[PDB]
């Protein structure tokens, strides 16, 4: 069952990488 | 069109006064602001130059004058009464009468205390003498008198400003105090100022370099100071302020000569020369040294418990805090060395002087009657410039640790109210501890947290809050003042001073006219306004600062936004406080030597527990605040509220504005018509703000700061307590020990742990951006002095005088009614009652200047020309001492002016109104020996009133002499409304029939077989007839209804005219009470012994015509004085009531015994009041909405009513109908599903212990009803499955301020009783049947009219979800 | 077989997405880079228009040393924030008092000016100086003060109990003549004996220039 | 891969370790870059009038 | 779907490169 769970980092960690993204 | 305020109201500015001094040919530099210099002469004040009264007075006078800050404290002190002034009467005169009452009603309250069983065993034989000294010998009285003469002169002056009555002049031993319309030349001899090494007055040295001001003052013996009549009126509040404290101190000498709670009146007096010394050499500086006066006597309270290394420090702190100042603002200031030892005596006898905490904690509440600075614009824009434009160091993790605790403390709420998690709609994945309790649906212990905190960042939810809360609607409406739109900032300006004329005039800056002119007015709409980013339109980009008054800092400033903005504003924190808000409740007041043991240790549980504070300034947080700490913040409160960019508005906005002082007299330095687009940045204004501004997102701020200090509890340890009053916040650190430790080396070890929070805390405020200054942060141990009350280790110490010396014959009062003044007197004389252990000193006060305003109305009114004698227009013969000290001897329910009702020392929330009333007045009569003139009082014409004014007053009586000015206001604003208010969602509220309306409503709600009043009153609150008239009740102001530019415009007859029919009338009520007498009800009323009955025939006659015979009941409890008599008893003796009966006679009775245990005591345990024992201080729907709308709750709220009341009656349902169909969406079965409408029991009882407005709080200070035990139990069958009349809890309210009362001064190891019986007076209390409302029609009006009004409906009212069980 | 390694990355890696999540929404977007930031203290005195991340010690570094880089501001704001980073719970609410505060706050006490008591003080505030012990003499007076004391009482009782003042001798003080002693100091002054203390002997001696010297006693 | 679950788990637990150690400067544009940002998404243009107070 | 966890894996170890990458880059080194 861990595949929801690194799903689930990809679903924040790239946002919040795109975040990131806009100051850059 | 104009009315001056009668006290001080406004902030002391005086730039105004240099244009004047360019005028009259003379010189002065109040303003700093050089445009003063040489703007354009107002045409208003040009015209000095051709008044001849004006030349004449200052030909003898150099073109030098010189500031009234240096001049003031001369003034206090060379003014007397001894010269001739043009006003007459003098207030002079009336003092050998006003003593003459005062002696009178100070003997009557001793009657009153002797026949109620709590006199004083020790009887000064000459107490009347004393008094009568005590008052002709007190120094500031006839200062009083003629600041009065002053005030009355100015006041008159100021209303005809434009017309020649504006100039008058009083010619005192040496002080010549000519004046203009609002401008007060005075005229004093140079002899008397003090000097400077230079040889020029200290005042000269601000603004005249030396051997410029000794050639200007060559061989003038008097000089002149320009000021306006604010500074006239405020000496006048100084010297009355001054007059009561000593004669307050001097009264309670006294009543108790070993040692009165009050500083004693020498001491005081000193420190008034002290300070006006001080301030006579220092100027408007000077207070920042009298400002240390609060400080130092919180310092000097808390040294007296146990010395602990840290309780001297606050002194010792203080003290250099006051010597620094000293320092510097002396250091460029020449002063002789003898000025140098004496300008210190102020603080040092601060400092020095040896007094019990409770004489300390009163002294602390004179901290204003040495004036208030002369506010600068410009002093007051630097302050907030510099802490609000730095740029400040912020740590991360300190911000996510406290948004997570943020986050934290908002779940928990939630769970605690709905029970159970909010539905999680975030991924389970990012919570990997969080997910787990939540499934187990268990909240997570305050320990874990900290492991789980950065969890708490991950979990989202859909709103959790309605965006529809707001009951009162008179917030929107609220008198108050909106900066104007940003196309005309520069309206506020006067054009002259301006330099130009504004290219946009403003509509209005004031908030009731501008909601009347808005249209598309609505919740919704306002959401709109905020969702839409409407504050950040270019005509809303405006806001303007406005100097707070009675204020002794340097400027202290409230902000002003454009109406738009002002109602975001509103709505945000109506928002939070119905809503977010109460996750972090701050109300939360803890005393910890009150409570229990045991739920103090559970409560620390995170043995004994000790618990030590430390307060900070939550104040100066404010311009600290930063948008980079309160971003995460605030988009949490608007992704919890289900909106975008409303509870984010201050920080777009603000940063984004031309900050400056709406002031009238002093724009913005430099501005021109050139630049008015664009202003320049100056001494005065400044752009960008990126800060906090004081008031604005308390509610969000408050929240952030309980925030960090649940930050610092999860990580340091300690069970922290926060709470905020005013601007202060207190931490309480309550800390466990084990029990076998020492007392002393525990109340040390708390004492550490209280310091070490304060320095965690100051860690992280310091990473949040927010520095709480170490030096300026105290370790209290024990002292809880913030909030309302001050307490030293629980003993609760007095704060009278705040509120002792407000008392003035002149008040704000609609117009200038003599009730209104009366009314405040007495306001002012129950709360000082209740906060302080003397009861003759603040009776005394009251008295004096009840009669005062008697007096200075009588014949000074201000709405009546000049020398127009109300004492005869309405009496045809003048006024005596008889007539005037029987319409202050008749109660103002009963109709008359007396509302210094003796009972109030017993209780503040009174039974019932008449019954109170009707018993003072028969013991009064009784004193006097004129019984026989006892029916004639009561007995009135019963008025017209219509079934409305009974609703809206249900205890009264309808006799129009008990009526406040209330209905002819509310009938102003009607008329202004149905006139010229273009609001869509008030013409709607107010359509044409909305009298009509409201009084069906209200003959309905009377209509039942037994009426209700209180039960009308409280359906009428839901009632659209309720809402409006809440929005009708927004004006109490009497500038405001006289000078409004929508309330004057009527076309009938003008308001003033009308004001004086009413004033003249009214008069004619109160003090002509022959002519007004009805002998029918004299007659009814005859032979009737128990005041209940007297009140219930009375109050069933005045309302004869509405009832129509139906009986009346709930609306008369008994006067519990007559009804419970009070037996004391010696040790090891049975009181008589107890032995005559047999079984049965007058067995029924409320039990009262000392306590020997006594937990604390400051100083000592002499008296009762100075120690506290151990004892206790006093003794559903099937589903209900997750989010209920205002409309939905007072729906539910109103179904509830109506169901419990109308239990009875089968017909419930349909009595329900009409009014759920104007409130909400629902059939009258679904509502009644979501009622908690289960309960049963007497609807009277318990409509008055639960469901009356009133509290019942008690009017004596909570030290001694720790020291009481007080058992009910001995009533018998009156003890709580049985019904009366009786209120219980102001039976324990009486029992313990009676004796508190009787042993007030005596020593407590002299009190020779220790047991009190209150037996019940079998004539005046019986049982009270349960009934129930039957009513036999159905109001037959269409409520579904506010279908579109959103402000009343609920279009959807189940919208955010609901929940089970 | 990853199920432990994955839950500790997990927790790991959500603590790093919640609180870089919480940095993100706190710096707005217009948030300076480091090489931004120093360019725009190089180029112009004061901080680039938008927030900047600092690590601590990366300027506690150029702030310890002497560079030009840093604004004012900065430098201001920063220590500041660090100022908070010594409080302890000893540290906090303890005032810094010197020997000039410490006169001050004693003469206040004394009643009328120019009395011995205030020579006494003046002399005291010296010894304490010099000897680095102003904190526990203010610590006596205080707790003589609160001990049912008169400033006179106290001021002997802190010349008594204070180990600084165990055996030194009363300083001299030259005047140009008798009359420089203000009047309330003429009474008690006597000539001084061979060996004085300061308590057990006499609070102080004013040698004068021609040879006389006169010592007081309280 | 245990190997590339180790490397992630160090290169967090570095991060989270940096993040302790960050101080960072209030600005002067910050509440006019959170005004542009909150109108461009709302009405998508720019905030209309004179210029904000510390536009880029 | 092994496979998968082998592809979300490279990803997410991709995207907090990326991140400690852009972190160096704001936050100043020392
Ligand atoms: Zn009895």
């Amino acid at each position: 069952d861990m595949a929801k769970t690194i799903s689930s980092l990809n679903r924040v960690c790239a946002e919040m990488v795109a975040k990131y993204d806009l100051l850059v | 069109t104009q009315y001056p305020d009668a006290r001080l109201s406004s902030p002391i500015v005086l730039d105004q006064c240099d244009l004047v001094t360019r005028a009259c040919g003379l010189y002065s530099s109040y303003s700093l602001n050089p445009q003063l210099r040489n703007c354009k002469l107002p045409k208003h004040i040009y015209r000095l130059k051709y008044d001849v009264t004006v030349t004449k007075f200052l030909s003898d006078v150099p073109v030098a004058t010189l500031p009234i800050d240096f001049i003031v404290p001369v003034l206090l002190k060379a003014l007397s009464g001894n010269g001739f002034c043009p006003v007459e009467p003098r207030c002079q005169q009336f003092l050998d009468e006003i003593i003459k009452y005062t002696m009178q009603d100070a003997l009557f309250l001793k009657y009153y205390l002797k026949n109620v069983g709590a006199q004083e065993d020790c009887v000064d034989e000459h107490f009347q003498e004393k008094i009568l000294s005590s008052i002709q010998g007190n120094e500031f009285l006839h200062q009083m008198f003629f600041w009065y003469d002053l005030a009355i002169l100015t006041r008159r002056g100021r209303l005809n400003r434009g017309n020649s009555r504006s100039t008058w002049f009083v010619h005192d031993d040496l002080i010549d105090i000519l004046g203009y319309g609002d401008y007060v030349f005075w005229k004093i001899p140079i002899s008397m100022l003090p000097l400077n090494t230079q040889g020029i007055p200290h005042a000269a040295m601000d603004w005249y370099q030396a051997s410029v001001f000794k050639e200007a003052v060559q061989g003038h013996t008097h000089i002149v100071s320009v000021s306006t009549a604010d500074v006239l009126i405020m000496c006048k509040d100084l010297i009355t302020c001054r007059f009561n404290t000593t004669l307050i101190s001097k009264i309670a000498e006294i009543e108790d000569p070993v040692c009165s709670d009050y500083p004693n009146f020498k001491i005081v007096s000193m420190l008034y020369q002290s300070g006006d010394y001080l301030l006579s050499i220092l100027g408007s500086d000077g207070y920042k040294i009298i400002k240390f006066l609060e400080p130092l006597c919180l310092a000097k309270i808390q040294l007296c418990s146990k010395y602990t290394e840290r309780k001297g420090r606050f002194l010792t702190q203080m003290h250099l805090a006051v010597n620094h100042t000293l320092e510097e603002i002396t250091e460029m200031r020449a002063l002789k060395p003898s000025q140098a030892q004496k300008i210190r005596e102020f603080h040092r006898t601060l400092i020095r002087l040896e007094m019990t905490p409770q004489q300390l904690c009163e002294l602390f509440s004179i901290q204003k009657h040495w004036g208030h600075p002369v506010l600068h614009s410009e002093t007051a824009i630097q302050k907030v410039k510099k802490h609000a434009t730095v740029l400040k160091a912020l740590r991360p993790i300190v911000i996510f640790e406290t948004y997570c605790v943020f986050k934290y403390s908002i779940a928990k709420h939630y769970f605690d109210s709905q029970g159970s998690w909010y539905s999680v709609t975030s991924d389970r994945n990012l919570t990997p501890g969080l997910n787990s309790y939540i499934k187990r649906n268990q909240f997570p212990p305050l320990p874990m947290i900290k492991e789980l905190l950065w969890e708490f960042y991950h979990l989202d939810h859909p709103p959790l809050f309605s965006t529809k809360i707001i009951s009162d609607l008179s917030i929107f409406i609220k008198d108050r003042a909106t900066a104007v739109e940003r196309t005309c900032w520069d309206a506020v300006f006067e054009p002259n001073v301006l330099g130009y004329n504004p290219p946009h005039k403003f509509s209005t800056k004031r908030v009731p006219e501008q909601f009347l002119e808005q249209e598309n007015f609505s919740i919704e709409n306002v959401l709109s306004y905020a969702q839409k980013l409407e504050y950040l339109l270019p005509q809303y980009r405006n806001f303007s600062f406005s100097l707070k008054e009675k204020e002794l800092n340097v400027g202290r400033t409230f902000g002003k936004l454009p109406y738009p903005t002002r109602n975001v504003q509103t709505l945000c924190e109506a928002l939070l406080a119905d809503g977010l808000a109460k996750a972090f409740p701050s109300n939360m007041m803890v005393v910890t030597e009150r409570e229990q043991k045991e739920s103090l240790l559970h409560q620390a549980s995170w043995a004994t527990v000790r618990g030590s504070s430390f307060v900070t300034d939550l104040e100066k947080y404010n311009l600290a605040f930063r948008y980079e700490f309160t971003a995460p913040f605030i988009e949490y409160c608007n992704r919890c509220y289900g909106v975008k960019n409303v509870f984010n508005w201050m920080h777009y906005t603000i940063p984004q504005c031309y900050m400056h002082v709406s002031d009238y007299y002093n724009p913005p330095h430099n501005l021109t018509l050139e630049n008015r687009d664009n202003p320049p940045e100056g001494p005065s204004s400044y752009r960008g703000h990126m800060g906090g501004i004081e008031g604005l997102q308390q509610k969000l701020w408050t929240s952030i700061s309980c925030a960090q200090i649940s930050l610092v509890e999860i990580k340091t340890g300690f069970k922290l307590r926060s709470a905020v009053m005013g601007d202060n916040q207190c931490i309480t650190v309550l800390s466990v020990f084990p029990l076998e430790t020492d007392a002393d080396e525990q109340e040390q070890s708390a004492e550490d742990n209280a310091a070490r929070v304060a320095a965690s805390l100051a860690k992280v405020t310091s990473a949040c951006g927010i520095f709480l200054k170490p030096d300026e942060t105290f370790v209290h141990s024990g002292f809880i002095y913030f909030g309302k009350k001050q307490y030293l280790n629980g003993v609760q110490l007095p704060q009278s005088l705040k509120t002792a010396t407000r008392m003035a014959p002149l008040s704000d009062a609609i117009f200038d009614d003599l009730q209104g003044t009366l009314a405040s007197i007495g306001t002012a004389f129950e709360r000082s009652i209740s906060e302080t252990r003397h009861i003759f000193p603040c009776r005394i006060t009251a008295a004096f200047h009840t009669f005062f305003s008697v007096r200075i109305l009588q014949y000074h009114h201000l709405g009546f020309n000049k020398g127009f004698d109300l004492g005869q227009l309405t009496l045809g013969k003048p006024l005596d001492f008889g007539t005037i000290s029987l319409a202050l001897a008749v109660p103002q329910v009963l109709g008359g002016l007396s509302f210094l009702n003796p009972e109030k020392c017993f209780y503040r929330n009174l039974g019932d109104p008449v019954t109170s009333g009707l018993f003072q007045l028969k013991t009064y009569l009784r004193m006097i020996e004129m019984d026989d003139l006892f029916l004639p009082l009561i007995a009135k014409n019963p008025g017209n009133c219509t079934a409305i004014d009974f609703v809206l007053n249900p205890s009264g009586l309808n006799v129009p002499g008990s009526q406040d000015l209330t209905s002819f206001l509310r009938q102003i604003v009607r008329r202004t409304i149905t006139l010229s208010a273009k609001n869509k969602l008030i013409n709607t509220l107010f359509h044409a029939s909305a009298d009509f309306e409201d009084e069906m409503v209200c003959k309905w709600l009377l209509s039942s077989t037994p009426v209700m009043s209180r039960f009308a009153a409280d359906i009428f609150s839901r009632t659209p007839s309720g809402k409006r008239l809440q929005i009708l009740g927004y004006l109490e102001g009497t500038r405001t209804l006289l000078a409004s530019k929508i309330i004057n415009n009527n076309t009938e007859t003008p308001v003033l005219d009308r004001l004086r029919k009413i004033t003249l009338q009214r008069w004619s009520l109160w003090f002509s009470y022959l002519d007004h007498c009805d002998n029918i009800l004299a007659e009814a009323l005859t032979q009737i012994t128990c005041t209940v009955d007297l009140a219930q025939i009375l109050r069933e006659y005045s309302w004869a015509h509405i009832l129509e015979g139906r009986p009346l009941i709930g609306a008369t409890l008994p006067c519990m004085i007559e009804q419970f008599k009070v037996f004391w008893l010696k040790p090891y003796e049975q009181c008589p009531q107890c032995s005559n009966a047999k079984q049965p006679g007058g067995k029924p009775f409320v039990s009262v015994a000392v306590k020997k245990h006594i937990v604390s005591a400051w100083p000592n345990a002499s008296r009762i009041s100075w120690t506290i024992g151990d004892g206790i201080p006093y003794i559903q729907p099937a589903i209900k909405p997750k989010c209920p709308s205002a409309a939905l709750r007072e729906a539910i709220e109103l179904a509830s009513r109506l169901t419990w009341v109308t239990q009875g009656s089968s017909n419930s349902d349909l009595l329900i109908k009409p009014f759920l169909e104007a409130r909400v969406n629902l059939s009258v079965q679904e509502i009644l599903q979501m009622t908690p409408s289960h309960y049963s029991g007497n609807i009277v009882h318990r409509y008055n212990d639960q469901y009356s407005p009133h509290s019942f709080m008690a009017n004596r200070m909570s030290n001694s009803a720790t020291r009481l035990i007080v058992s009910t139990n001995t009533l018998g069958e009156f003890s709580g499955a049985r019904d009366s009349n009786i209120i219980f809890q102001n039976v324990i309210n009486y029992a313990v301020a009676l004796f508190d009362i009787k042993f007030r001064n005596t020593e407590a190891t002299d009190i020779q009783y220790n047991r009190a019986h209150l037996h019940l007076t079998k004539c005046c209390t019986r049982e009270v049947p349960a009934q129930y409302l039957t009513y036999t029609s159905t109001l037959d009006l269409d409520l579904t009219r506010y279908r579109e009004n959103e402000l009343i409906y609920d279009s959807n009212p189940l919208k955010g979800g609901l929940n089970c069980n």
